[PDB]
DNA sequence: TGCGGACGAGAC
DNA sequence: CGACGCTGGACACGAGTGGCT
DNA sequence: TCTCGTCCGCGCCACTCGTGTCCAGCGTCG
């Protein structure tokens, strides 16, 4: 049996909001410290790691581990419904399959209670090292996701080279030849406008631009987004939710 | 048995006959026809099916033969078993996969694996797997992998037909061929009743198995320019002529090369040369369908530089390097000299030598070629006789049966639409002796063939001339109850017979037979069967279209119907001016 | 000779736009007292009634009954372009003259008139009677829409499960089952927002839910719908219309 | 080298919306006084004039006149990436095969750089109709709803001739609305091309119709007095 | 190869 | 609320493949 | 306008399917 309310339901609503274009059906582990994903793209070529801390949600319950195989299309439709203020506790059968997340609406005159079909997927993890990162480099989330879209108009594939001036984000297409590139601002306010780079050693890749779209869709869970980088390693762009728990995308390097 | 599988048995039992067709294969393919025959009947009819099918993975579900068995399972396990066909396990090649997918399951597959179009064209959408397939994934190998599972698992149930055993009877079926699956061979072939000869080979066309498989890759490699040129993918096909003659130079000096040259001619049309011959005169039709003229021009007399293979077509060589050089380029000087070496030239006959004497008037004549004087002097003079013209006026029907009408009107009721055949069948039905007669050397190699090799080639006057002469002069002096009776005894002894000469249905009836051939008469039977009997390549064409009699009359009117848009071909002028020579009143009708 | 004023263009905007989809080639049996309209659904497996009073337009003057020929999709494209907050007139002649709206913003700087001509037109006239409902249900516009369209992806029909304490909207579908309850409102504001239920009997049967999806394109003209409820009698959606009038929406179950 | 630095290229951005779906291919001629892009639009019925003066940018360097024939399909979108408050310059070297454009936000810590690929006689209207352009595209839209064609009057008329119905819509003086009325007017125009003109108004707060009798009409837009944007429209 | 359409190019 | 943009079902092609006794 | 010459598509047909276009329900954002 496991339980977890969650005040703020839209951090989960974004959560499978963000999830549901690269995963169609992912495994949701159940553990004391919270839920895991770690599951990849039917593309293989990024993985996305969701680990949603316990401490953040409240009247954590969790007797065993638990596989939770969830369709995240279904799961995406079941939390379209939950208003944006609702919380939100997700109730796992003992030993059913049948997720049930209940919304509540702060007015507590509504309460919304679906069931979930649960499948049952092929359990398969990467487990991918924890590689230490050259150019680190710290930008605002909506900013990276303007980035995506204009360079996703312009060309197919992107290219990232990072130096301690700034980060430099190119695409070349049939269409027209673009390059964006942002430096380190330091600013006094620092209201997560910062541009702050680390950088270690001069790192240059080149990346698939789709599914880095597909990665700017967690925009509302994160204010800030997190690049790095370093060669032959696969991108990291991370989403703190909501000092909750983390949201990242991996994206292997492309090869030409 | 059913059409298919019965064409397939004739054509490998008449290949197996044969002791040197199977010197030419490997023991390996005699062990691949040996399991062919080692099948049940179902397993016999579906290879059969999927080897006329184009060798591609096909889906269990889409392969529904009705006649074989309602459920197909078994057929493709001992198929597979027997070796001849692949199931889905063997499917490790991404395009395979791809290609065999249906384009709603290809956009389906597009989707999951996020490429950029998941709609779009099915080669865009396969190009595009090909592209993600390479890609690293984030393991740190190959992303392709868990494309081919996706796309294998979304498949389904495949089969293909072997690369070797397809192989095997390809060159089989190449084998049978020679002597000539071509639909009007796929079906009818185990009920078409052959002329009766006897068979005698001594003569070998392929020394060693090398020959055979070469001669097979010559074959396909024009099989695919005359595919590409039918489908209109030129460029394609230039390609593909370009590498089959830079395959054909690296050949040159093969030592199975030398004892092509001494094959004879009818014979020789079966080599891995003359199949590169046949390819560089169709790298020359391309050049002429492409804009460029001057490598065809060089190709033409590269060809021409060449007495030993095709030298049947040189005439038409001959004529393309003439009109190319003087329509689609300036100089007329070369031109002369290749029209003055064309009428010199003893294998252009019948057609392409009346087009490149009337290159020459019509060069004489004109006033670019005015000054030069060579060209005048030693130009064979062939003056043609004007024939009548009658122009009718009429009109949904078919242009020559509004001139059978006409003539229906003048007489001539009983008539028929001939179009050459009702000449070739005369001559058939006159000369079925000879035409298939023994004693022959290497023009009969297989039962199952409608016409001797050495017909549409030169020997075939020169072998049989004794006999040849003998019976035309037979038939020029013969009264019109001798001749009834010989078309009537081969009408019944060869009743049925498949022959490349003769077309039972051209002749409604054999009293029809009789009361043309009476018509006719001696004289004019006589000549249209000599000038088939020689060199009948560049004589079978062009005959009159219609051919009429009034039969209380025994008057009759060779008569060409052409219609407004139409015109006189060369070898139609050769063979009106031919048949005024014997006799027979001919006379060119229009139709508007 | 029929002429309608009505203050907010935009209700009858609203009205005309709602009933659009729901509702094609239907009639107009219009009285010489106020609007009345009626007509089954395209696939006739449900029913929607209109009602707009006399009085709720600033004049309104009739003569005699039409047939008033409606194509809903031209009326549509007519009441398009007229501002919300402007003020729409329907003036027609007798004849089944062709009917002609005049829209006039407040603030009179620009006028605009239409004129649609009235299509061929039956009058079949059902004329389904009235009778009382076990339980009717006074929920939000806004939240009867927001749970139809969430029941929509859910399930394909709705259980209604009234009860005295509360409401509870039960969907079961291919993606599991779901059930949002609204509870005995016990709110002080006594505001639209509130849920009332004034039942005498418990019951309980499924509609569909495309129809539904259907009737709450009505959301906009009325702050709250009341819901009525009755044992193998096809359920009312009835939306306020400004106290103008009243428009019903009658699904079979 | 040729640069045209717009301070605020919020306009040039709404121009290139517009000419998108208005045209095709269009070559901008680059003048010392100024770039101006008129061209003939990929249909038949109507061609566009765009006037940009050299003043008005903060950057003017013209020393050769090319003519940058772009596809405005891509450039639309390249011009798209610009942020509303972002600096807009275009930089094309009279040498240069592609044009360039860089766009610097007004914070100035993001600064993108994309290169594109690069490739009427005046009559005096004796009358003319202002409306606000808003409300001329809400008459667009109506009437193309209701029908194809409209047929404009002087006393401000437009009438709606559809199959399914007729409609007119009256304009009178008081935002403000201007028609000289010194001829009577009854000129008939095909609406599709008259919605394709709607998209352009963003750009302005007021449009500009004049008719005169069998003479084209054109929908100026004037660009904050920056330039104009002249669509031609031929009568039916 | 052997046909039926079409075109252009020259003669008129 | 709505003007506007977008990607997904539906339908007539044009092409390919196959059965042709 | 007429004629003469040259080039170009041509297995069979009927069944299923890729393809392009079309209309429209849904989503956006101001």
């Amino acid at each position: 049996m496991f339980e977890a309310r969650l005040v703020q339901g839209s951090i989960l609503k974004k959560v499978l909001e963000a999830l549901k274009d690269l995963i169609n059906e992912a495994c949701w582990d159940i553990s004391s410290s919270g839920v895991n994903l770690q599951s990849m793209d039917s593309s293989h070529v990024s993985l996305v790691q969701l680990t949603l801390r316990s401490e953040g949600f409240d009247t954590y319950r969790c007797d065993r581990n638990l596989a939770m195989g969830v369709n995240l299309t279904s799961m995406s439709k079941i939390l379209k419904c939950a208003g944006n203020e609702d919380i939100i506790t997700l109730r796992a059968e003992d030993n059913a399959d049948t997720l049930a997340l209940v919304f509540e609406a702060p007015n507590q005159e509504k309460v919304s209670d679906y069931e979930m079909k649960l499948m049952d997927l092929d359990v398969e993890q990467l487990g991918i090292p924890e590689q230490e990162y050259s150019c680190v480099v710290k930008m605002p989330s909506g900013e990276f996701a303007r980035i995506c879209r204009d360079l996703s108009h312009i060309g197919d594939a992107v290219v990232i080279s990072c130096a301690k001036d700034g980060v430099k984000f190119s695409a070349s297409g049939e269409l027209g030849n673009g390059n964006i590139k942002l430096s380190q601002t330091s600013n006094v306010d620092k209201e997560e406008e910062a541009v702050t780079i680390e950088m270690n050693e001069p790192v240059q890749l080149t990346f698939a631009l789709r599914y880095l779209n597909f990665f700017t869709k967690a925009t509302p869970l994160s204010s800030t987004v997190t690049l790095s980088m370093s060669a032959d390693v696969p991108l990291v762009v991370e989403y703190k939710i909501a000092d909750m728990g983390h949201l990242k995308y991996y994206l292997a390097p492309k090869i030409e | 048995h059913p059409y298919y599988l019965r064409s397939f048995l004739v054509v490998l039992k008449t290949v197996l006959e044969n002791e040197d067709d199977m010197l030419l294969f490997d023991e390996q393919e005699k062990g691949i026809v040996t399991k062919f025959y080692q099948l049940s009947a179902t397993g016999q009819k579906l290879y059969v099916r999927l080897f006329q099918r184009k060798l591609s993975w096909i889906k269990m579900t889409k392969l529904e033969y009705e006649e074989i068995a309602l459920d197909l399972t078994p057929v493709i396990e001992e198929l597979t078993n027997a070796g001849f066909l692949q199931t889905e396990s063997e499917l490790q090649e991404l395009s395979e996969v791809l290609e065999l997918l249906s384009a709603p399951e290809l956009k389906s597959l597009a989707k999951t694996f996020h490429l950029v179009n998941p709609n779009g064209q099915k080669q865009q959408l396969v190009d595009a797997f090909l592209k993600l397939a390479k890609q690293r994934s984030v393991c740190t190998p190959g992303i392709g992998a868990v494309i081919l599972k996706r796309a294998k698992a979304l498949a389904g149930q495949s089969v293909r037909i072997c690369k070797g055993p397809r192989a095997v009877f390809s060159r089989i079926l190449l084998l049978f061929s020679l002597t000539d699956l071509s639909t009007v061979l796929l079906v009818n072939l185990g009920r078409m009743e052959f002329p009766s000869y006897t068979i005698n080979r001594k003569t070998h066309i392929f020394q060693d198995r090398d020959d055979l498989i070469r001669y097979a890759a010559a074959t396909h490699m024009l099989s695919d320019i005359s595919s590409a040129m039918a489908n209109g993918n030129w460029e394609e096909a230039k390609e593909l002529a370009q590498c089959a003659k830079r395959d054909w130079n690296r050949l040159k000096n093969h030592p199975s090369l030398r004892c092509h040259e001494d094959l004879p001619l009818f014979l020789r049309c079966f080599t891995v040369g003359w199949i590169y011959t046949r390819i560089l005169s169709r790298f020359v039709e391309i050049l002429q369908r492409l804009h460029m003229y001057e490598e065809a021009v060089r190709e033409l007399e590269s060809l021409l530089s060449q007495r030993i293979y095709c030298p049947d077509s040189r005439g038409r060589w001959w004529d393309r390097l003439a009109l190319n050089l003087h329509q689609h380029l300036k100089r007329l000087e070369p031109t002369i000299k290749c029209i003055t070496e064309g009428l010199a030239d003893p294998e252009v006959r019948t057609g392409h030598r009346l087009s490149l004497y009337q290159r020459a008037v019509r060069l004489r004549e004109s006033p670019s070629c005015k000054k030069f004087k060579h060209l005048f002097q030693q130009l064979p003079e062939m003056a043609v006789q004007d024939v009548k013209h009658v122009t009718i006026t009429g009109r949904l029907c078919s242009v020559e049966e509004l001139a059978l009408a006409h003539y229906r009107r003048s007489g001539f009721d009983q008539g028929i639409h001939g179009e050459g055949s009702t000449f070739s069948t005369l001559y058939g039905l006159l000369l079925w002796d000879i035409i298939f007669m023994d004693g022959i050397p290497d023009v009969f190699r297989n039962a199952c063939q409608a016409f001797p090799l050495d017909l549409c080639t030169d020997s075939f006057f020169t072998s049989r001339r004794p006999a040849l002469e003998a019976r035309l002069q037979l038939i020029h002096d013969a009264p019109e109850e001798s001749l009834r009776a010989w078309v009537a005894a081969t009408w019944h002894e060869q009743e049925g017979r498949v022959a490349s000469l003769v077309s039972w249905d051209r002749f409604t009836s054999l009293q029809q037979a009789q009361d043309l051939v009476s018509c006719l008469g001696g004289p004019v039977l006589s000549g249209v069967c000599r000038h088939l009997a020689a060199d009948f390549r560049h004589c079978r064409g062009g005959l009159p279209d219609l051919v009429v009699w009034n039969s209380q009359s025994r008057h009759f009117k060779l008569v060409e119907v052409k219609g407004p848009n139409d015109r006189l071909s060369h070898k139609q002028m050769i063979w009106l001016a031919e048949l005024q020579k014997l006799g027979a009143e001919v006379e060119v009708c229009h139709v508007v």
